[PDB]
């Protein structure tokens, strides 16, 4: 193909982490909408720095829910203090279900895929986080076509290897079909410690 | 001309025209800014409801401990909840209407307890207190019941 | 003259209260900075305008880069004249604000009111005056404050400063005396000076 | 009478009514200068009000939970000394955003009964026993207001 | 107009008096009233002897309190009427000058978008008090005392020549009463914030 | 303005955010950057939720000669009241490690911004002392030993 297209590690740091539950655990029930900005790396490694939760809204997750106004009022003021970054995708909470994307998820990660095939959709459930990797999960398109012809394994190297799914449900049938599934990790430096 | 004073008092006179125009622009500039004021308000108040988030309530079931109270939802099943410190624990009591988060599921602050609506419709009868004399008559009666 | 940032420094002292100017002065330096806020703006609309004060115990920001007149006649009204001129600070804290600008192709200009004596030596001034055209900036200094009790020292620093530079520099004289402050910046050059290469 | 002409010729000389003259051309500059200030503060609100406005539109897009209101309890701040909530705590004098006393009681259909802080834009006025409402579908606050039902009985009534 | 006023008032006093005079009309002229305050402080320290600081203020005070600030015009008039033995004479001054001061605040201040004014009663306040302390009317200067603290706490920002005086006018109560100890601590507030 | 605000209780995302703008505007080696602090206030618990970088600039010639940028101060305001109604001005963050006095001045500018005496919170970012990575401060105004003026 013209892509290794093998499913990043992805590796949040402490400060974003923080970040990204406040506003989902805020926000029950309601789905929080977010995007993540850090810097890809590689063709493995993604690293945030921070997120930004953009406001929320009454019309869920959609394509139509992403809001262009408010996401480069966001942008410019980053450029402005020297402490730019971009997208590497973007995150949103299920208020108590699983982590999986629903097909309409999977079209507001669409859009970030245009920019760059190594989009994630991040979900977070904070009614069942009582530890910080729990129920947290991260998620990225796989092309369509790899998936008739049988390529759909192919994140097996590049990778330890090693995949922790949670729960039958929604999850088995959106991983056949549309997205590859891992771990998120975690960093942080010593200052923080 | 005689004098060029005539000429000039007509131009003199558009500059009384225009305090008289002006004078009520701006106090009309400032009616406007509490109009919307209040406009903005009722629109600000409505994100900050967005943010509040809605509640559950419950009713104190039954007394635990003064760490924990059973409550019984409205929303169905029974549960036990914690407290916040943001709800007095001294007016947390068997029988007292409460109200809780859903996130947490934890008393977030004591309501009254309301009543079962056929026993409102018999408090209600009431006419806000009336007076003293309203009995013609019987007066020796009068004094009994006082 | 065109493609030009400028940071005002409009001198606000206890000297602006009394009749100079119709009503009171403070209010003709009102006039006269909508004047040169709007010219500039009409001339290159890339042009934009900031604000300090020579008033209080440091300078303060009254106004960020701006090309709204509504938020500039803001600051101008609600500035006060219980302050105290800081000449050299204030020239100081231009260079931090014109070290960063919208469009980085914009040339550096103060304009500064004098309205009032000084509070800073003449030699710091000179010193400074060397530090302005290293970071090629044009100073222009508003004079009508110098000469209220005072031999005037503000040609010394203009002719220090000037050079080929990226403008000019430029040395208005106003009459303190009532002839109307916004009009005496019109017949001096404002747009009639031209920036040198 | 009206000033700035003959009449005031005879009272006040033609250098002294030239000289009153002289005074009012520079009031109508420095009306101008506050005018065209408070003419700003206009446009900023302006703003605001329309960028609030599409975060509550979304909201009252389609669809949206149907409920009624059983009741209203309205409570002001300094309800002790502090609060509008009837507990004991330091401050936070808020409407309802985290001192909550003014709420509406609603019954849901969704089998519920819920007291929710009062909304900004629903009046105390439009919120009484047995109204029908919006609640909003993503989070119970009170959304909006509906017409009455009717039946076949309502009609031979009228 | 004024002019008259000034040159009685300098044939009165003393040749080393004389600069002064010529300065106030030297200052008129250029135009700048500001230069006008500060020489006419220095004339009230040494000419408080003189019953001449009684005429000479008016005349400047009753044209600029706005082409001179607030403090100008009471640093005058703590000046003039302090050696006063007439109390009647005294009130009157304050009085007309609290009214002043009340009608300037609502005019200037929307012209100009700038300068307060209410500044000004505060220190007034003071001044009476200070007035019915003197008459032996101890008592009733109290309570004026009790109304302008109130005032002061609604400022979160408040002055240090405006609470010199007040702190000043309550030192000198305790002691007309004789208590050592409400004196002392008042005084050392006094003296501190001078 | 306010007068309780006695204890200051602070978020563990705080230190962490304040580290991060530190370091990645690379104002380095005593190069301090100011960023708002937001949150709840009005009361004795001051939770401080939220903290952000804004646009500073410092000199060295005279150290009371600096920018701060009040436009941007503005924009940040308007956003974040949407994300939480919980985040109003409580104040502003230094990045220390020390107090400087010239923080005395900047204090002025965030009494005007917001109606409460704001906090001014030290960030350790360069962590020397084994205690104390957070120090809270209040500027208040008061009467000085030794004969001396109302300072601040």
């Amino acid at each position: 193909t013209g892509r290794d297209d093998t499913k990043e590690t992805v590796y949040i740091s402490s400060i974003a982490l923080l970040k990204m539950l406040k506003h989902g655990r805020a926000g029950v029930p309601m789905e929080v909408m977010g995007l993540m900005l850090g810097e890809f790396v590689d063709d493995y490694t993604v690293n945030v720095v921070d997120v930004f939760a953009m406001p929320q809204s009454g019309t869920g997750v959609s394509v139509e829910a992403v809001d262009d106004v408010f996401q480069a009022k966001m942008m410019d003021m980053l450029k402005q203090t020297g402490r730019d970054q971009m997208v590497v995708g973007w995150y949103h909470s299920h208020p108590g279900f699983g982590c999986w994307l629903s097909s309409v998820d999977v079209n507001t990660q669409k859009s970030f895929e245009q920019l760059n095939s190594r989009a994630v959709a991040v979900v977070v459930d904070p009614i069942q986080s009582v530890k910080g990797k729990v129920v947290i999960d991260a998620f990225r398109l796989i092309d369509t076509g790899a998936l008739i012809n049988n390529l759909e394994p192919r994140q097996t190297t590049s990778n330890t290897g090693l995949l922790n799914k949670a729960n039958i449900q929604a999850l088995i049938h959106g991983l056949n079909r549309h997205y590859y599934s891992l771990n998120i990790d975690y960093h942080k430096t010593a200052k923080e410690t | 001309e005689q004098e060029a004073h005539n000429k000039a008092l007509n131009q003199f006179k558009r500059k009384l025209l225009e305090h008289r125009r002006y004078d009520d622009q701006l106090k009309q500039r400032r009616q406007n800014i509490r109009d919307l004021e209040k406009l903005y308000d009722k629109t600000e108040n409505d994100i900050k409801a967005l943010q509040s988030i809605g509640q559950l309530i419950g009713e104190v079931m039954k007394e635990l401990s003064e760490e924990k109270y059973i409550v019984k939802a409205s929303s169905g099943p029974r549960y036990i909840v914690g407290v916040r410190n943001s709800v007095d624990r001294s007016k947390l009591k068997k029988g007292v209407r409460v109200t809780l988060d859903i996130t947490t599921l934890t008393i977030m602050r004591i309501l009254p307890r309301e009543t079962d609506p056929l026993v409102y419709n018999m408090t209600s009868f009431e006419q806000g207190e009336i007076t003293f004399d309203g009995i013609g008559g019987l007066t020796e009666q009068i004094r009994e019941l006082r | 003259m065109v493609l030009e940032a400028t940071v005002l420094v409009i001198d606000n002292s206890e000297y602006s209260r009394n009749g100079d100017f119709p009503r009171t002065r403070f209010e003709a330096q009102i006039d006269s900075v909508e004047f040169i806020f709007q010219a500039k703006r009409n001339s290159n609309p890339e042009n934009t305008v900031g604000l300090i004060s020579g008033a209080g115990a440091n300078p303060r920001v009254l106004s960020t880069f701006t090309a709204e007149f509504g938020k500039i006649l803001a600051g101008l009204h609600d500035t006060q004249i219980e302050g105290k001129l800081h000449m050299a600070t204030a020239l100081q804290i231009a260079q931090l604000t014109l070290k960063h600008r919208q469009n980085k192709v914009q040339h550096q200009r103060i304009v500064a009111f004098v309205c009032s004596p000084i509070s800073d030596s003449r030699d710091e001034l000179i010193r400074l005056a060397k530090t302005l055209k290293k970071n090629n900036v044009a100073v222009d200094i508003i004079n009508f404050g110098e000469i209220e009790q005072n031999t005037e020292l503000l040609d010394e620093f203009i002719a220090a400063v000037n050079n080929p530079q990226e403008e000019t520099s430029h040395l208005l004289t106003v009459t303190p005396g009532p002839r109307l402050l916004y009009e005496n910046i019109a017949s001096s050059p404002i747009i009639l000076e031209e920036g040198s290469s | 009478g009206d000033d700035e002409l003959d009449q005031e010729i005879l009272n006040l000389s033609t250098q002294e009514l030239q000289t009153r003259a002289k005074l009012l051309d520079n009031e109508i500059r420095i009306f101008r200068s506050e005018l065209q200030r408070l003419s700003h503060e206009n446009n900023v609100m302006l703003e605001k009000i329309k960028d609030n406005k599409e975060k509550i539109k979304n909201n009252r897009q389609l669809p949206y939970l149907v409920a009624n209101v059983v009741e209203v309890m309205d409570m002001n701040e300094i309800e002790d000394k502090e609060n509008s909530e009837s507990t004991t705590q330091g401050g936070n004098v808020n409407l309802d955003n985290t001192a909550v006393g003014k709420a509406a009681v609603v019954k849901t259909s969704s089998r519920q009964t819920v007291f929710l802080p009062m909304v900004g834009l629903v009046d105390p006025d439009k919120l009484k026993p047995n109204d029908l409402v919006g609640v909003n579908k993503d989070s119970y606050l009170i959304l909006d207001t509906l017409p009455s039902e009717f039946d076949s009985r309502v009609k031979a009534m009228e | 107009e004024i002019d008259t006023i000034l040159s009685t008032l300098r044939m009165e006093a003393d040749p080393s008096l004389h600069p002064l005079f010529e300065q106030f009309e030297k200052f008129y002229e250029e135009k700048l009233w500001f230069q006008l305050s500060e020489s006419l402080t220095k004339f009230f320290d040494d000419a408080k002897s003189t019953p001449l600081r009684l005429r000479l203020y008016d005349n400047f005070v009753s044209k600029f309190y706005d082409k001179i600030n607030q403090l100008s015009v009471v640093k005058y008039l703590l000046a003039s009427l302090k050696d006063s033995k007439d109390f009647d004479e005294s009130l009157k001054y304050l009085d007309d000058l609290k009214a002043q001061f009340q009608e300037l605040d609502s005019k200037k201040q929307r012209n100009n978008g700038s300068k307060d004014h209410g500044d000004g009663i505060l220190l007034i306040d003071s001044e009476i008090a200070r007035t019915y302390l003197l008459k032996n009317d101890l008592v009733k200067a109290r309570d004026l005392l009790d109304d302008l603290e109130k005032t002061l706490d609604k400022k979160d920002s408040i002055p240090l020549r405006i609470t010199n005086s007040f702190y000043s006018t309550n030192s000198q109560y305790f002691k007309f009463k004789n208590d050592f100890n409400s004196f002392y601590y008042t005084s050392l507030l006094y003296l501190s914030t001078l | 303005m306010s007068l309780q605000h006695e204890k200051v209780t602070i978020a563990p995302l705080v230190l962490l955010s304040a580290l991060d703008h530190y370091e990645r505007t690379q104002t380095k080696e005593n190069k301090r950057c100011v960023g708002v602090i937001l949150g709840d206030a009005n009361s004795s618990t001051i939770r401080v939720t939220n903290s952000f970088a804004l646009p500073f600039e410092e000199d060295e010639k005279n150290s009371d000669v600096w920018f701060l940028d009040h436009n941007y101060i503005e924009n940040m305001n308007e956003m974040c009241k949407k994300i939480n109604a919980k985040e109003k001005l409580i104040g502003w963050y230094h990045s220390g490690p020390k107090l400087r006095a010239s923080d005395l001045k900047i204090n002025e500018l965030f009494k005007k911004y917001t109606q409460n005496n704001p906090l001014l919170l030290i960030v350790d970012v360069k962590q020397q002392g084994v205690g104390l990575p957070t120090d809270a401060y209040v500027a208040i105004e008061q009467v000085k030993d030794d004969g001396t003026s109302t300072e601040k």
